[PDB]
């Protein structure tokens, strides 16, 4: 064992020096005088009440009109974001849930929390009720996130270090991703559904391959736990948010850190990060009761989403870019535009 | 631990053998995507209320 | 100005909101408690006594004087609790069971208790501290084979305070030792209370005729002090 | 999802009768319920409507005030009480379930009447152009009767296309003129112009039967005259 | 003018804040805060409707605005000037349920109950008033009423002996509940400050009980005995007495919903 660390350190710092040689110009210098986005004014259009406890996660539908949110009182509610009507309200078996996902096909919703179980609900069925279809129980840690791949494929992230690809029909995990050293907190799928990135409590982010169980790449730029990760619409870059008032941009090709979105006036820690449809705007939700708007190419604060009472927990931008939703711990969803 | 540490080196090494392109090329790539999709995103360009479904 | 279908859409949303209101009644009339501690401490014995009288979360229900309590015991989970503890930010109280029989773990327990008390997401949350298996503690100390001063070399200098109120039938040696650990836990509790949360230690045992009643009286005090502080009275 | 209808029988011209539609296999408490009449030698017409939870109730102006529609969720049964029957009310009755939310498909399940034979304005009219068109397997058949623009401000159309297999209950084919109902093959593409509509089909051997439409924009639900396809 | 005008501005400017900053803010939609909104509405109506008209009445010593105005101006004054007291009585019951029985505060104090206190506070305080000024049960002996009140002019709503006691008893009950439910709380909040090892409980309860007693009590006390010991009390020394209760209604939104930090914190987020 003593003959391994000596050469592992040499390999690691070789990687480090090759990485240093790879980069030659800061992206801030490249995008130095192209265009400022200017001040951005966004205001509430609808406010969605009806959640008893606080809410942790929410996911936009693909039709850009429906969204689903999960609360600490054990409730899944599907909204009509146009007419504010409550399309569906689902009671959960476990009151502690930390994530929810909406299927791209629009007929499946999934949730899971401190029960180490990811449950699947089918919205459209011959009978007039939303019920459980499959209960994936193979983890030994709380589920931190989940994302649908198709109508029968899903990837889950657990408090247990492993990330697992599942198979709804057979109810068995096809592939297990074991590369981290702590608890994976978030995972963001690629637009082509071929390579997702996950962030953990070890300040490290890893790009994976769905076809096999191989960790393709690893990024380490932060010092605290990684709390939220998002993928750039182009599919060749991604931004993350950690518990040190900092957001960073990594490129899956250059393998560097491009910008550091932070300000001396911020002490709180990020909770959710999302991108605009064009990728020009970065939206980050903080713990100081309000979200923020960042210029993804100039690294400036160009907008604040002031209205919220408690800490924001989930943030998201709809597929067509019409609006951005925002949940928080005061149990109110606000659609901004 | 006689082979769990060897697995770490085996993985790290296979990760070490990848191709890295210049960071300026990546910067140009993101800038080009942003310019190409600039005139479509209704978040920076305030959409008028006629076809904005979020009003009143 | 709505179609004949949108009228029935709004009607459905009203009956969703009506059912949510009915569910707000049960949610507001129940108190949620979180069990914590270590493996040696007889938490399973505690939950088995009330319940008779890779899941990762176990919930048990008990109600005394027509008010419902729900206790959530964390099941199969990893050692680290940094992340999933911020979720329990609205419980009324934490029930922190501790075993007093063996002396090696006591130092470990103080490390566990100190981190929970000083946590950022658990301020304004009071701890109903328990000391369990007290009968076995008496047996070990009266035998005298195992000393206390070897682990904590202050058992000799320290003397039982006048505030101690022991029942008849117990020698001073048991009372001197029993109240020594209780003050050790409180030594770190008083430092960071900061007029927000309070500790309510007890001296329960493995099998007890009544245990929930201690939680009832502590919970009533816990929120009575919260309301009084809220109305600028306390 | 299978609901049966009970009642019927020989009745006197002036008496009373009770009609029941007992639901089973679905969450009956979250479904609006309608009643639709179908004359022995004519088209189908609306009768009544009771919302889920009995919040709102409408009636047909033809027999308003002589009929009552009531629910029973505990027992999952629907009732219709008829008083002072006349010769016009002689037909077969269908209880049609429908649920209304974003993306729903109302009027999807009907259920056939079992021995349901009985004895003796500013609306929208949907008199279809034809009543019979020759059909052979291989060629499409299609034929718009709207006295008002069936296009609300939201963007929908509110035209439902039903098909009547010869000898049993109708079925839903297309709702809102562009949405194909579940459980039926490719029978329509999506075409309409606010006031003119058509239903283009390759014809198989089961398509024979009446083929009429409906309106849902305003409170009265007026059906089409009826188009038939024969081999 | 002058002092009287200032009391009118406070009763509307200092009260509009409470009624505006509850409906608009969803952070303050607690069932206990809806009672404060109703109390604010009652005080605002006092400030807009009965106070401006009574201002000129107290500076010209005559009812210039005819007689119907009077037959009407008095009855609703007695109606919803005594509806401010029921709100205080019910806020006291609130505090008592919150403190004495802390395990079941959200269980008993739902919105359904705070909605039943507003209806009682608004309708009962009115149906007894409008049945006294108009029906004529206010005066059983009118011969003495005419000479002192009508011929000289002005309106002061004198009450006869048989019914003045009833008037008093619709201030005694709104006051007996307030002090009994604050005597117990003072003790409870005393034994719990010694348990920790008092100063703040006495100051807070003192203001919430001295403000009410220093205004409503002096006026009603002199208004209940004036139907026994003839009417020796001068008319001119009665304007201050009627204005004291008006003063009380102006400070109400200040003792409640302004002395607490949870309201100032929520209202400081304007900019
Ligand atoms: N400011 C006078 C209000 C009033 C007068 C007499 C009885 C009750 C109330």
């Amino acid at each position: 064992l003593d003959q391994l660390r000596q050469e592992a350190e040499q390999l690691k710092n070789q990687i480090r020096d090759a990485r240093k040689a790879c980069a030659d110009a800061t992206l801030s210098q490249i995008t130095n005088n192209i265009d400022p986005v200017g001040r951005i004014q966004m205001r509430t259009r609808r406010t969605l009440r009806g959640h008893l406890a606080k809410i942790y996660a929410m996911h936009w539908g693909t039709d850009s009109r429906l969204l689903v949110s999960a609360s600490q009182d054990g409730k899944l509610i599907i909204w009509d974001s146009y007419t504010t009507n409550k399309v569906h309200a689902i009671p959960l078996r476990s009151s502690w849930v930390m994530t929810c996902a909406y299927a791209p096909s629009g007929n499946y919703v999934a949730c899971g929390g401190l029960d180490n179980i990811c449950s699947i609900y089918n919205l459209k069925t011959r009978e007039g009720n939303v019920r459980v279809s499959r209960e994936l129980a193979g983890h030994t840690g709380y589920l931190s996130c989940c994302r649908f791949l198709d109508d029968n494929q899903i990837v889950t992230s657990s408090g247990d270090t492993t990330c697992a690809l599942w198979d709804i029909e057979t109810g068995q995990q096809t592939t297990t991703f074991t590369g981290h050293t702590g608890d994976v907190m978030s995972l963001s799928l690629a637009p082509d559904t071929r390579l997702f990135v996950s962030g953990a409590c070890d300040a490290s982010a890893k790009l994976w391959d769905v076809r096999e169980g191989m960790c393709r790449q690893t990024f380490t730029g932060h010092e605290s736990d990684i709390n939220a990760i998002c993928f750039f619409p182009n599919g060749n870059a991604f931004a993350t948010g950690s518990d040190d008032a900092t957001c960073r941009l990594f490129d899956l090709r250059a393998d560097q850190e491009l910008m550091t979105y932070s300000h001396d006036n911020i002490i709180c820690g990020i909770t959710s990060v999302s991108f605009s449809k064009s990728g020009r705007l970065l939206l980050a939700g903080y713990d100081d009761f309000n979200c923020n708007v960042w210029d993804a190419l100039k690294a400036d604060r160009a907008g604040v989403l002031a209205g919220h009472d408690n800490r924001v927990s989930c943030l998201g931008v709809t597929d067509d870019g019409m609006a951005v939703a925002t949940g928080s711990w005061d149990s109110f969803l606000k659609i901004w535009n | 631990s006689i082979a769990q540490a060897r697995k770490l080196v085996e993985q790290l090494k296979m990760e070490a053998n990848i191709d890295r392109i210049k960071v300026s090329k990546a910067a140009a790539d993101l800038m080009a995507y942003c310019e190409a999709h600039a005139k479509e995103d209704p978040l920076l360009t305030p959409v008028p209320a006629s076809e904005n479904p979020f009003r009143e | 100005t709505l179609s004949a279908e949108d009228k029935a859409a709004v009607e459905r949303s009203k009956m969703i909101e009506k059912q949510l209101q009915k569910d707000k009644q049960v949610y507001r009339a129940t108190h949620r408690l979180l069990l914590l501690g270590a493996d040696n401490s007889g938490k399973s014995t505690i939950v088995k006594q009330m319940r008779i009288y890779t899941s990762g979360i176990f919930e048990t229900k008990f109600q005394v004087d027509k008010v419902n309590f729900h206790m959530f015991d964390v099941g199969a989970q990893r050692d680290e609790r940094r992340k999933w503890i911020q979720c329990f930010n609205d419980v009324t109280a934490i029930i922190f069971v501790v075993d007093s029989s063996d002396y090696n773990r006591l130092q470990e327990a103080l490390n566990d208790f100190k981190s929970i008390w000083n946590n950022r997401w658990l301020r304004t949350i009071s701890v109903i501290l328990f000391l369990n298996k007290q009968d076995l503690l008496a047996e070990k100390v009266l035998a005298g084979k195992s000393k206390i001063e070897d682990y904590f070399p202050e058992f000799a200098r320290y003397t039982t305070p006048e505030d101690a109120t022991p029942e008849p039938g117990e020698d001073p040696r048991v009372t001197r030792a029993k109240y020594f650990i209780r003050d050790e836990f409180l030594r770190i509790s008083t430092a960071s209370g900061d007029g927000r949360h309070y500790c309510y230690p007890h001296f329960t045992c493995s099998v007890d005729t009544e245990n929930a009643r201690r939680i009832f009286n502590d919970c009533r005090d816990i929120i009575q002090r919260m309301h009084l502080r809220q109305y600028e009275l306390l | 999802v299978q609901l049966v209808e009970s009642g019927g029988g020989l009745v006197q011209p002036g008496g009373s009768r009770k009609l029941s539609c007992s639901a089973s296999g679905f969450a009956f408490s979250s479904f609006g319920m309608h009643w639709v009449r179908q004359a022995p030698e004519k088209g189908l017409e609306w009768v009544a409507y009771i919302s889920s939870g009995s919040g709102t109730i409408y009636y047909a102006d033809t027999v308003k005030g002589r009929f009552t529609i009531s629910r029973d969720d505990p027992k999952n049964t629907l009732f219709l009480q008829m008083t002072s029957l006349r010769s016009e009310d002689t037909a077969m009755y269908y209880c049609v379930r429908s649920i209304y939310y974003y993306g729903s498909s109302p009027f999807d399940f009907w259920g056939q009447g079992t021995t349901l034979t009985v004895s003796a304005s500013a609306d929208i009219v949907m008199t279809q152009a034809t009543s019979s068109v020759p059909v052979t397997p291989g060629e499409s058949v299609s034929i718009c009767r709207s006295s008002k623009s069936l296009l609300h401000s939201n963007g929908n159309t509110y035209l439902y296309w039903f098909l009547q297999r010869p000898g049993q209950s109708p079925q839903l084919l297309i709702y809102r003129m562009s949405n194909l109902a579940s459980g039926v093959p490719d029978r329509f593409s999506g075409s309409g112009s606010g006031t003119a509509f058509t239903l283009t089909i390759r014809l198989e051997a089961e398509d024979v039967g009446v083929y009429y439409c409906m309106q849902h924009l305003e409170y009265p639900l007026t059906f089409g005259a009826g188009t038939k396809l024969e081999l | 003018y002058g002092v009287l005008g200032l009391g009118a501005l406070l009763a509307v400017f200092g009260n509009l804040l409470v009624i505006i900053a509850i409906l608009h803010f969803k952070q303050l939609h607690t069932p206990t805060n809806f009672l404060v909104a109703s109390l604010a509405c009652a005080d605002f109506l006092v400030g807009v409707t009965v106070m401006p008209f009574s201002t000129v009445r107290s500076v010209e010593s005559c009812w210039y605005f005819g007689e119907s105005y009077c037959k009407f101006h008095t009855c609703f004054d007695t109606s919803f000037c005594f509806a401010s007291l029921f709100h205080l009585c019910c806020i006291s019951i609130d505090r008592y349920i919150a403190v004495t029985d802390p395990l079941t505060y959200p269980t008993k104090f739902t919105v359904s109950v705070s909605g039943l206190c507003i209806a009682l506070s608004w309708f009962f305080s009115v149906t007894y008033s409008f049945s006294i000024f108009y029906t004529g049960a206010n005066e059983e002996g009118i011969e003495e009423l005419v000479v002192a009140l009508t011929c000289v002019g002005g309106c002061q709503a004198p009450l006869n002996q048989n019914w003045v006691l009833l008037c008093f008893l619709l201030f005694f009950l709104p006051t007996v509940v307030m002090v009994f439910l604050y005597g117990r709380i003072f003790l409870v909040a005393k034994y719990q400050a010694r348990k920790i090892e008092e100063r703040k409980a006495a100051k807070t309860l003192g203001i919430a009980m001295a403000a009410f007693l220093v205004s409503w009590l002096p006026y009603i006390i002199d208004a209940v005995i004036d139907a026994y010991m003839n009417f020796i009390t001068p008319a001119y020394v009665y304007e201050i007495l009627v204005w004291c209760v008006y003063y009380n209604s102006a400070m109400n939104p200040l003792i409640y919903a302004f002395f607490y930090p949870w309201f100032r914190k929520a209202i400081k987020l304007i900019v």
